[PDB]
């Protein structure tokens, strides 16, 4: 229907016989996981590989032209996870803390107070 | 087909069990009585062989391809 | 005729993300068919990485002609487009 | 040949691509190959 | 008795052949009891009318 | 949903447009880890008695 | 400091209780137990002939899922780990059935009784399939009407549940802490009542019930844990819990081992 | 039509959101939800002429052309494969040759060349018109 | 049907999946369909080794 349901996504060699995505990009695509099927085109030219790398990108796609507004956000269990996460009467102990500042990628490696 | 050798769950034996079950409701004995009497607690064995259906009888019943 | 003086050219000096993705495939295709570099290559083995890099120092030697709809066109030179 | 089995009677005979295709005895038209006798290995997982 | 034709004939229906046929010849014949009828066999293929 | 939504204004779009669409993907990805890994390690599920009101 | 209470023992399940252990070692131990236990287990079927109406793999898939006895499979080397060409006497066990209904009435149930273990590593007690009692059929494996044979010739390999999951020693492990909630571990949902809605735990008069007006203890650690293993018969309950502390231990000294060997 | 499996309604690890669900692998490897798949390929032989007709037979490189890529040791003489025998893709199950207006060409059908499976059944018979007649089933395991 | 649009190689279609441990430009491709597409790629000074490699 628009430019956001064909995209260029880096590969990653996995098992078994199904496309992986991130649950983030379902919505701009329109897809669920009862069933669909999607299409994969490769490049064969160093020209076309750039073309898709700086102008087809997913990052570049966040934002859509059409409501000057993202059309990528968290969504299903994780948005609802944050609403649990963020409430005013919700503690950590120390060694969930050290194990979920270890799971982010971009961490820094300073413990906050 | 026939009674599966274990339980779909947890992994308990219920496949020698089949010929007692059918003994035991012969005999006027409620299901769950049944059940309980077999020593089967966990409702994942209960549903696994409450719920089996017979079907070997009536492939049996044609005459033998060779 | 048909060209434009460098001192009456009113395109814009940046360059535009479809001249820059095609002034990377046309550059990283060259270097793929060993075409000499006009920066220095540390540990970068990817031909586009050469490209970008070669794009940040200003050195790559390609020049753009920008098309107007009349039929005259602007040359403007890769080491003078403003990149972002 | 090799052997067949009669759709009917279940009786084993061979055919020698000349005969035609009919049980030895009651005459069915309907036979099947017999199994062959080469053992098969299974992964029993 | 002129021949006129070959009507097909639907199963389980009065003049097909497993109308009055018990269960212990309906397994010989390689009929499933809990088969219903009410088709047609057309080349070896079963075919149903829709209403 | 008001913030890490898709609407215009919110968390997203502000980073976004303030660092890059690759700062923007590190985002999405390092919120969906932390958030899975929080719920994994809490839970969460629905039943038939969250359907059913009490008498008054 | 560990200290070990057994509530109830026999020789198909053992309830038992742990003190001043972690959290992470109970759990290690029933994921141990539950995965990480060597045993034997029907692995390769040869079917020299089958005439009956199940499928091939259906049988084969069956006879694996049959247990066997395996109270020296420790002394018992792996397929891989053995030098000889496909399979031989010391890595393996053969097992052989053979079917046949007699007459031309009735129906001859084939259960698994009738395996013989023809040949295995002498003079080692593996092998042979579980039975219940001296007098137990064992469990139904086919069913067969006349002129319907089967001859099947198995081979049984030592093997862990993570390959597959008939090799797993035991079927279920109940596995329970805290019974009254005092550490806050859950939060209980309800509609009126919390505490009327919810069934007692079958350990909550081990533990003493919370006092109306205790105060929080927010510097305490779950420290008694409640737990029962259920094995399939192929191990003992003792045995399956002896063996998942060895696997364990085993697990640590290589990883200190190769801790030592990288310096 | 169906089996009861113990269904658990939870968000545990994020793996099942948009319709997605999670699996036992256990109860896989104990055969939950394990089904069997048959297949039928027909073929029967034709006539085109006084005696210009197909024959079911092996075919050989010295008196048959057009051969195709894929295995025909599995045949037997009569061009036909034995049941019980474990068959991979584009492999030959039933061998038809027909002659010619190397007097003959290859006309066997293979196998599907994304499937695998077992010969369960072979069947021979004769047509309406009177020549041979033959289905084979395949029947491999989900 | 055959100018506007066509039939393209290289080309696969398969039935898609969530995963939360992938990145959100990120794509996670069977062993076989990878093994079936192929990109052509240059022999340079830059990655004659490599090339070389893949082809043994
Ligand atoms: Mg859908
Ligand atoms: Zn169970
Ligand atoms: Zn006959
Ligand atoms: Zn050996």
């Amino acid at each position: 229907l628009h430019k956001m349901s064909m995209m260029a996504h880096r590969v990653k060699v996995m098992p078994y016989s199904t496309f992986r995505l991130n649950l983030s990009v379902t919505s701009p695509y329109n897809a669920d996981f009862d069933g669909d099927e999607m299409n994969l085109h490769v490049p064969q030219s160093e020209e076309t590989r750039a073309e898709l790398s700086q102008l087809c990108a997913v990052p570049l796609q966040i934002v859509s032209p059409q409501s000057n507004k993202p059309v990528m956000g968290i969504v299903q269990d994780t948005l609802c996870g944050v609403r649990k996460m963020t409430l005013r009467d919700t503690f950590i102990e120390y060694e969930q803390v050290m194990n979920m500042l270890f799971w982010v990628p971009s961490w820094d490696g300073v413990v906050p107070q | 087909m026939i009674i599966p050798v274990r339980c779909f769950s947890c992994g308990k034996v219920v496949g020698d069990k089949w010929d007692a079950y059918l003994r035991l409701l012969e005999e006027g004995k409620q299901e769950g009585d049944a059940l309980d009497e077999l020593k089967l607690k966990r409702y994942c064995c209960r549903r696994m062989v409450l719920t089996h259906v017979d079907l070997i009888e009536k492939f049996l019943r044609y005459n033998p391809l060779e | 005729e048909l060209a434009i003086l460098k001192e009456e050219r009113t395109t814009t000096p940046y360059l535009t993300k479809y001249e820059r993705a095609r002034i990377l495939g046309t550059r990283a295709l060259q270097i793929s068919m060993n075409a000499p570099v006009l920066v220095d290559i540390e540990g970068e083995t990817d031909p586009l990485q050469i490209a970008m890099k070669e794009l940040s120092q200003r050195k790559i030697p390609l020049v753009i002609r920008r098309y107007l709809p009349d039929g005259s066109y602007e040359d403007w030179g890769c080491d003078e487009l403003i990149v972002d | 040949g090799v052997k067949y089995t009669c759709g009917a009677c279940a009786h084993n005979f061979s055919l020698n691509k000349s005969d035609p295709v009919r049980c030895k005895e009651c005459g069915h038209r309907v036979i099947y190959k017999a199994r062959t006798k080469r053992m098969i290995q299974f992964d029993a997982r | 008795k002129v021949h006129i034709g070959k009507v097909p004939i639907m199963l389980r229906s009065k003049f097909c052949s497993l109308r009055t046929l018990d269960e212990v010849d309906l397994y010989k014949m390689k009929e499933c009891p809990y088969d219903m009828g009410g088709y047609f066999v057309i080349n070896g293929s079963e075919k149903v009318l829709i209403a | 949903k008001k913030t890490v939504g898709s609407g215009g204004g919110g968390l997203i779009h502000t980073v976004m447009r303030e660092k890059g669409p690759k700062i923007c993907a590190e985002l999405f990805g390092n919120i969906q880890k932390v958030v899975n890994y929080w719920l994994l390690h809490n839970g969460f599920s629905i039943g038939i008695g969250d359907a059913i009101a009490d008498a008054s | 400091e560990p200290k070990v209470n057994i509530i109830n023992a026999q020789d198909d399940e053992v309830e038992l209780m742990l003190s001043d252990v972690n959290l992470s070692l109970a759990n290690s131990l029933r994921r141990t137990m539950l995965a990480e236990v060597p045993t034997l287990a029907i692995d390769l079927v040869e079917i020299k002939m089958n005439t009956s109406v199940l499928a091939d793999e259906f049988i084969s898939h069956r006879l694996g899922l049959i247990p066997l006895v395996s109270e020296d499979v420790e002394e018992m080397k792996y397929s891989r780990d053995c030098t000889c060409e496909d399979y031989c006497d010391e890595c393996s066990v053969v097992l052989e059935l053979s079917a046949r209904h007699e007459g031309e009435e009735g129906t001859t149930d084939v259960y698994s009784s009738s395996l013989i273990k023809v040949s295995g590593p002498g003079n080692l007690n593996v092998g042979e399939p579980v039975r219940r009692d001296d007098y137990d059929q064992g469990i139904l494996l086919c069913k067969l009407r006349n002129h319907q044979e089967l001859n099947i010739r198995c081979i049984a390999k030592k093997g862990i549940a993570k390959e597959h999951a008939k090799w797993s020693p035991c079927s279920a492990i109940a596995f329970e802490y805290d019974p009254h909630n005092k550490l806050k571990h859950t939060d209980f949902w309800f509609e009126v009542d919390a505490k009327k809605e919810w069934p007692d735990s079958k350990y909550a008069t081990w533990e003493e019930p919370p006092k109306p007006g205790e105060v929080f203890d927010y510097k305490a650690k779950p420290n008694r844990f409640y737990m029962t293993v259920e094995t399939t018969g192929s191990l003992k309950a003792n045995q399956v819990f002896s063996r998942g502390i060895k696997t364990l231990q085993e697990k640590l000294a290589n990883v200190l081992f190769e801790l030592e060997n990288s310096r | 039509a169906g089996q009861n499996a113990i269904v658990a309604i939870a968000c545990y690890s994020g793996y099942n959101q948009e319709d997605s669900m999670i699996m036992n692998q256990s109860s896989i490897d104990r055969g939950l939800f394990r089904s069997l798949f048959f297949r039928s390929y027909m073929d029967q032989e034709k006539r085109f002429g006084i005696s210009i007709v197909e024959e079911f037979e092996k075919p050989t490189r010295a008196t048959t052309l057009r051969l195709k890529h894929g295995t025909y040791e599995k045949l037997d003489e009569d061009g036909l494969i034995a049941p019980g025998v474990r068959v991979s893709g584009d492999d030959i199950i039933i061998g038809k040759t027909t002659p010619i207006p190397h007097t003959k060409r290859d006309a066997s059908t293979p196998l599907r060349s994304t499937e695998n499976g077992i010969v369960d059944q072979v069947l021979l018979t004769t047509n309406q018109e009177g020549l041979k007649f033959v289905k084979v089933r395949m029947r491999t395991t989900k | 049907g055959n100018l506007m649009g066509k039939r393209v190689d290289f080309s696969a279609r398969t039935v898609i999946s969530g995963d939360p441990n992938l990145e959100l430009d990120q794509v996670g491709v069977p062993i076989s369909i990878a093994k079936t597409l192929s990109y052509p790629e240059t022999v340079t000074q830059y990655n004659i080794h490599r090339l070389t490699e893949y082809v043994r």
